[PDB]
């Protein structure tokens, strides 16, 4: 039975389902990645980094990890008690196969399913999850890896030997399209240049913290901001004396009153075109 | 360096006009060039700018896509296209020009950024009639 086979695998933050045959557990290459690393991936030397002990099952300790196209093996000590009898197949679209879907390495239902022309699974039940397989039953034949969840339910996978299933890769941002949020740190840099172009209105009394600002940011659909973002508005602090948490209060007043009829540096919305570079550069001469 | 304008005037609402600068004595660098506006007792505000490394550019809000801001380096002109005028748009129109600058991307809109101006052409557009429906 395949429930018994579901294992857990942790590498660093990253976690997700992995398969366990034998003394080898298959999973997702990209358990090695964090949301740095998703962009696009030198799997070479992230896997260079990693070792026998950086990956954790949860069913016990690895002996061995080899990457076979995007599958990740991990050879373990311990070997899997009730292994079914299986082989690896790969199927077409349009052919129907059954899905286990397990979220942190606990199997939830069975689901069939068929893959779609475009070598997608539209399903809600494997979001929020990855590394779920899928399978024929007579021998077992595992037929699907779960790998990528993209924005609307639509899930890319490979096969048993980690090749893909149509034209996707194992690569990801860490927004999902259509999210369409506001780039923070170039509206503040934008502020800043407002000011040292006269521009002064806005400006309040306030200041705030990181975490009352990323309350307003994510509410207004804004990037959440960090420290490294303070330090680079770093120049424009320094050149016209307004801490970047005093900015950030003045765009948190922006933010949940609007501009009421006025403009800023010629515009009636907040720009998030330039970046700090641009604007500390074209500061810089004044 | 020196910088002159062209191609004002008198309009209707829904007209076009075409404005161009002729960008001279420059070291063909890397440059900020700008349209601003000014209203009278208005302060003067940038509308169009563009880089001439890579030819991005940003407008306002209130003009952007009506107007487009566009480079010649082999003629050294910026020229901007206002079409689907409004009487909102009255005003007289300068080009500016940044000192050398390099490694950027886009230029921002305010006078402060721009060292050298043209002279400024009027651009006036109407709203009067006298007909019935």
């Amino acid at each position: 039975k395949v429930e018994g086979c579901m294992v857990q695998v942790t590498c660093g933050t990253t976690t997700l389902n992995g398969l366990w045959l034998d003394d080898v557990v298959y999973c997702p290459r990209h358990v090695i990645c964090t949301s740095e690393d998703m962009l696009n991936p030198n799997y070479e030397d992230l896997l260079i980094r990693k070792s026998n002990h950086n990956f954790l099952v949860q069913a016990l300790r690895v002996i061995g990890h080899s990457m076979q196209n995007c599958v990740l093996k991990l050879k373990v000590d311990t070997a899997n008690p009730k292994t079914p009898k299986y082989k690896f197949v790969r199927i077409q679209p349009g052919q129907t196969f059954s899905v286990l879907a397990c979220y942190n390495g606990s199997p939830s239902g069975v689901y069939q399913c068929a893959m779609r022309p475009n070598f997608t699974i539209k399903g809600s039940f494997l979001n929020g999850s990855c590394g779920s397989v899928g399978f024929n039953i007579d021998c077992v034949s595992f037929c699907y890896m779960h790998h990528m969840e993209l924005p609307t339910g639509v899930h890319a996978g490979t096969d048993l030997e980690g090749n893909f299933y149509g034209p996707f890769v194992d690569r990801q941002t860490a927004q999902a399209a259509g999210t369409d949020t506001t780039i923070t740190v170039n509206v503040l840099a934008w502020l800043y240049a407002a000011v040292i172009n006269g521009d002064r209105w806005f400006l309040n009394r306030f200041t705030t913290t990181l975490n009352d600002f990323n309350l307003v940011a994510m509410k207004y659909n804004y990037e959440p901001l960090t420290q490294d973002h303070v330090d680079i508005l770093g120049p424009l602090s320094a050149q016209t004396g307004i801490a970047v948490l005093d900015m950030c209060a003045s765009l948190k007043e922006l933010l949940q009153n609007g501009m009421n009829g006025r403009t800023i540096l010629g515009s009636a919305l907040l720009e998030d075109e330039f970046t700090p570079f641009d604007v500390v550069r074209q500061c810089s001469g004044v | 360096v020196q910088l002159q304008e062209s191609g004002g005037g008198s309009v209707q609402a829904g007209g076009s006009l075409r404005l161009s600068c002729a960008v001279s004595g420059y070291t063909y660098s890397s440059k900020c060039l700008g349209w601003f506006r000014q209203a009278p007792g208005k302060e003067r505000e940038g509308i169009a700018t563009i880089y001439t490394g890579g030819g991005s550019t940003y407008y306002v809000d209130s003009v952007k896509g009506r107007f487009t801001i566009s480079q010649d380096n082999a003629k050294n002109t910026v020229a901007l296209q206002m079409n689907s005028l409004k009487p909102e748009d009255t005003a007289m129109y300068y080009c500016a020009a940044s000192g050398a600058i390099a490694g950027i991307r886009l230029c921002l809109p305010g006078h402060t950024f721009y060292t050298y101006w043209g002279q400024g052409t009027q651009v006036t557009v109407s709203s009067h009639h006298h007909h019935h429906h």
